[PDB]
């Protein structure tokens, strides 16, 4: 009942927090950002996938 | 006082760039410290030489394009973020690249100053779909540390850049990713001890062993004041 | 009553206070309900069970 | 997810995968914060009027 | 490089049983790495570690309250936790007690060592009830080592010790509570530089500048394992 609550919180897509619509070459600076304290985990922001 | 300090056990390496690190044993309450702090140092203060501004013949702004070229601008831009460079004598080199033919545009084709090092000369940049297509460009590399976007830069830059002189996010810091892990170390009567297992994968330009060595080295350099 | 009484303590009206972890020192995301419950031990102890 | 994972991959990814997902969701869910408060249930403005 | 050393200013001790310090200056750059590293060991290399143990040996068998004591065992020891002892010359001590006959059993009856300052002779210990009842025990006052309690101690200590010995949690003496504050140092230009201010709280019996010097020497010497040793 908990890891599910976790994940459901993570991959979430708000509109309100911050950091809207900049770009990522990938999830590395996503973690650099979010572990640094900069982006919202829950914010649809442009990235690259492979 | 009855201290402990860890034995750097194994540094498991996949590639030149990819590498893993176990760190045993630590007493509870350092693995997080080590991991947190060292990820801070490495992701946000390591130097390196990395691409900054550009000028090509026949360029204005990232939304237009070349004919006889597979890519758009932003593709190549993101194929220029994926170049390794290290200036050697300078902090700053301008390169020149002048292309013709149906050339999958590796980085090997550039005219190198003696004081510049591209670790991925294969590094693909661009394409000419047509052999009639042909270009002449130049690539300024500069030395810095960390990661600064051209957005923040052009916010900084009161220096007018013409349309054709284009601006992009810097990866001075040859790093890419760091992720640490504080695991449980058993010493015979002490399972409450912690370790710190880490992996880092980077660009070229660095031995990751050397990278962490330097991170530690610089943090050491700052703490020299505080020994006293 | 409890809300008037709690703010007479100068506390939050709902007693919801920002809490800091110390494994990193930070703040958590949201404030948390804080206050004192009256609890009970039992004779149903692992001592009395194992 | 673990279905599809098992189906095409065989299994071993789905194993490490699920382990890592248990790991990660537990980690940040402790970093995510979760609780309850008295005002998470309501004192609606229309209480006296309904009465 | 642009290093900066931390040099002490003031020690502002509210009460006899207390100490506090202003301590400066610092910087920015690694300062949060340096923060979390400084502060986790601040909270870890806090202690000093001073109140240790008891050994009871008396009339009957010797675990441990026997025939005319009100106070069962953890309540005599918890009446010794708040016992205040100062040692001056050495860093280590052992006391003894013997008492008998009806009346309150207190710290004035302790075979005080001559180099020991008992600050409360009325700090209650136990009580004797029966005319037949009598009491003999031993108390290990401080020197500790490392950090808090017995639990983690025996978690460290594989050694098992002979008899009488009743192990105790360490709620100490001259480290009671702490806090700190990062200011912005005013150098004329470098106004974002950092001062720290460390609120410290103790019993008496420790100079805080000594607490601080000891701490820095200690950290120097730990990190000899990282500058001199790799």
């Amino acid at each position: 009942q908990d890891v599910v609550l976790g994940l459901y919180y993570m991959t979430r897509d708000c509109v309100n927090a911050k950091g809207e619509g900049m770009v990522l070459t990938g999830p590395k600076e996503a973690e650099r950002l979010y572990r640094s304290g900069l982006a919202s985990l829950h914010a649809r922001v442009k990235v690259r996938i492979t | 006082t009855e201290f402990l300090k860890p034995r750097l056990v194994d540094i498991e390496q996949v590639s030149s760039t990819h590498a893993k690190v176990t760190l045993e044993p630590l007493e509870r309450g350092f693995g997080h410290t080590l991991g947190n702090a060292l990820r801070r140092i490495l992701l946000s203060s390591m130097p390196g030489c990395a691409v900054t501004e550009v000028e090509i013949d026949g360029v204005l702004h990232e939304y237009s394009t070349k004919e006889g070229v597979q890519e758009d601008i932003l593709e190549i831009l993101l194929n220029l973020k994926g170049l390794a460079v290290r200036v050697q004598g300078k902090d700053e080199v301008i390169l020149t690249l002048n292309k013709s033919g149906i050339g999958p545009v590796t980085a090997a084709d550039i005219t190198h100053d003696g004081d510049v090092e591209i670790v991925k000369p294969q590094h693909v940049i661009c394409h000419l779909t047509d052999e009639n297509a042909s270009i002449s460009m130049r690539i300024k590399v500069q030395r810095g540390r960390g990661y600064v976007p051209a957005s923040t830069r052009i916010h900084s830059e009161e220096d007018e850049r013409p349309i054709g002189r284009l601006l992009v996010d810097a990866c001075y810091s040859p790093v890419e990713r760091i992720a640490y892990n504080v695991e449980a170390a058993r010493v015979e009567q002490r399972t409450d001890l912690d370790k710190l297992v880490i992996e880092m994968e980077t660009n070229g330009t660095i031995d990751p062993e050397e990278a962490i060595r330097r991170a530690a080295t610089i943090l050491a350099e700052q703490l020299e004041a505080f020994v006293d | 009553e409890i809300k008037e009484l709690l703010k007479l303590g100068d506390l939050p009206t709902s007693g919801q206070i920002r809490l800091y972890d110390g494994r990193t020192g930070e703040q958590f995301e949201r404030p948390v309900t804080v206050g004192y419950m009256y609890m009970l031990k039992l004779n149903h102890l692992v001592d009395d069970k194992m | 997810m673990l279905n599809t994972c098992y189906r095409i991959l065989g299994l071993k990814p789905t194993v490490i995968f699920a382990d890592q997902i248990m790991y990660t969701g537990f980690a940040y869910a402790a970093r995510s914060g979760a609780s309850v408060g008295i005002d998470d249930m309501v004192i609606p403005e229309k209480k006296h009027e309904i009465i």
